[PDB]
C-alpha cells in the first residue's frame, strides 16, 4: 500500500 | 522504486521488518523537516535529500522509478544497465539501506509526533 522513506 | 527499496532493506537488515523504518524520527517515512532525531533519522534525512536531487533529472520520479539491482550473499548491487535517473535512485536507496544496517535503533523515536517535533 505505501511509503518508507 | 519503494518496492525495490523495501526489498533492499529486507536483504541488508534481515532481523528487522522493513515496517520498522517506514515511520521513524522526522525523516524516515513521513515527509520530514527539522533536525534528525538521531543517526537512523540522519540516514533517512540524507536519503530524502538524495531523492530531491534526483528529482532534478527530468522525468525522474524516485518513488515510481524501476531500476535494476540485485542482492545476493549479502551484497547489494546496482547494475550497469540503468540510465542516469535509475542509477541515481538505485544508489540513493542502496546507500540508505547500508546506512540502516549500521545505525542503532531507538524505539522512542518510532512514530513520534510529526506536527509538534518537526514543523
Amino acid at each position: 500500500l505505501a511509503i518508507y522513506s | 522504486n519503494l518496492y525495490q527499496f523495501k526489498n533492499m532493506i529486507q536483504c541488508t537488515v534481515p532481523s528487522r521488518s522493513w515496517a520498522d523504518f517506514a515511520d521513524y524520527g522526522c525523516y524516515c517515512g513521513k515527509g520530514g523537516s527539522g533536525t534528525p532525531v538521531d543517526d537512523l533519522d540522519r540516514c533517512c534525512q540524507t536519503h530524502d535529500n538524495c531523492y530531491n536531487e534526483a528529482e532534478n533529472i527530468s522525468g525522474c520520479r524516485p518513488y515510481f522509478k524501476t531500476y535494476s539491482y540485485e542482492c545476493t550473499q549479502g551484497t547489494l548491487t546496482c547494475k550497469g544497465d540503468n540510465n542516469a535517473c535509475a542509477a541515481s535512485v538505485c544508489d540513493c536507496d542502496r546507500l540508505a539501506a547500508i546506512c540502516f544496517a549500521g545505525a542503532p535503533y531507538n524505539d522512542d523515536n518510532y512514530n513520534i509526533d510529526l506536527k509538534a517535533r518537526c514543523n
